[PDB]
């Protein structure tokens, strides 16, 4: 079993970088007739890899679907990868590292990259909200609502 | 090598809101 | 359309925007560990589109790739589309406009969309050389044909 | 009118770039 | 063994980059709760410097001012520089190098560097329209003639 | 041999277009 | 006045934005002659501002002064301001959140804004390591001692 | 209560190197 103690751990960011950029505007020439903020639909995937020993390379995938009315406006997908040299963590701690924390570092860069390609496609402004992967990860390990059943009784 | 995840393709991101398209 | 005389020559840029963007760096962390020796090969492809009567769109697909033989460092491909409100001209004269001049307008934008893309992927800056599509078109047209008609008079 | 063309796989030119990428 | 055609022009991009970047929203949270009605005052500038013999430095200073009447929303500015090795052409053509040809290369980079800063300050999409500084320079200095385009095509 | 840059102080282009904003 | 929200701990991130950005490459093409990772010095400065009841902003000032050889390479500073709706926590616990955790939310976006300007100024990429300000704040508080004669005597 | 700050211009660390200058 996981017979490791002492909350020390260590990693250093070796490299942050975009691995993939995508922007498909299929209706673009015609859809510009509709001057409006196209309805945003978010997608998020997270991958990792082993380059060398203690050297793990996490890939954050963000995909943004958008449409003016009932027809597509734009489709902008970015994959912000990152090399991190991790040690000390294991079990729940390593699942928190590569499954939440490592994507959460890459997230601002993935955001600016999406907005760049939307700007290049001459579509309205796109700013994605900060998703705290680490907080929602803690809730994932239980898959249930928070327990704080009390009786203040203010009347 | 020291660790290894299932490689969560399916995430857990939930939000009762949107971007706020004004 | 109600055309009862002859619409005279006009060139106006209605819009410029990337209709498609693609970046593939699968070996992005591989080449970090390799020696930086990329073969920067450019691939020029051009597409045409009729949006309306006398409204015509030219899409310059600038496909950039860098591969050391068996392994690809990066791929940076941008279908830089431009809607152009033009009329008055047609045939071979127009084949110069939409087939040389109009993608040459799109070329600084496509250059930058790729240059920024590689820098976001943590690859050294790639500024594509100024390609005179019009001069190249003269070679296809009638082997140089004329060219160098620069009368050169100052104000 | 100013229309009636089609697409083509390349015009007539690739270009082989080579910076000081070392 | 003869001086064959002087007018080829030796132009090569050495390195393109931002000499300077700025974004100022000192009243940012207060101006976000304000009525959207910006007076878009663009201040364009182009200045050049000799680094060494025929080593040409061009800078394109693009400033965006958004004033909602008396209230300024933001002041963004990018000075998109670019080193270029150049020879072959002189006089009014040297003036047109800094006048249009080089700012035109630097223009999409200048645009995206602003639009990044605007998005960082969480304001809407501001994109600069295609300004053909060449056509505009011809009325100023050197009424330049076009390409020597002949009528011929056979297939 | 060709170019001897001093300085540049003229913007003939006074700008007659907006950034899509109103 | 929507003060002291008492219905479980509240912390809603309303907005992330740049209130100020300044990148300068003072000696830019002269300093590129030294194509090396410049000697960097980072500075952190904290600020914060009450916008409304339970609505509190934190402005993280992240500075990077860099130099190659005997001259400055690149200068960078970003006031990454962030709006946070805080409640359920108070006094030292709230000061721990607002002076460590909230700057730590601003810190990925602070780094990113800098990193992008470094790559736009074409200097070698700046991926700053992520620091746990939360724990360092605790060890910062427990520092009030005048013992230990720090001599340092070379011979 | 809600607030309760006590900020200083000195905080955490300084670092006159960082990264790993080759």
């Amino acid at each position: 079993m996981s017979e490791q103690n002492n909350t020390e751990m260590t990693f250093q960011i070796q490299r942050i970088y975009t691995k993939d950029i995508s922007f498909e505007a299929p209706n673009a020439p015609h859809v510009f007739q509709k001057d409006w903020q196209p309805e945003v639909k978010l997608d998020l995937d997270t991958a990792s890899s082993q380059l060398a020993d203690d050297v793990y390379e996490v890939v954050l995938r963000v995909t943004v679907t958008a449409s003016l009315g009932e027809e597509t406006a734009f489709l902008c997908e970015v994959q912000q990868g990152g090399i991190f040299s991790i040690a000390g963590i294991e079990g729940t701690q390593m699942a928190h590292c590569l499954g939440a924390y490592c994507p959460n570092i890459l997230f601002p860069y993935a955001r600016e990259c999406i907005t760049s390609m939307v700007s290049r496609g001459t579509f309205p402004q796109l700013n994605l909200a900060p998703v705290n992967f680490d907080a929602l990860f803690m809730n994932y390990l239980q898959q249930q609502a928070g327990e704080g059943t009390e009786e203040h009784q203010d009347a | 090598n020291v660790v290894g995840l299932t490689d969560q393709t399916d995430l857990f991101y939930t939000m009762k809101a949107a971007l706020g398209l004004k």
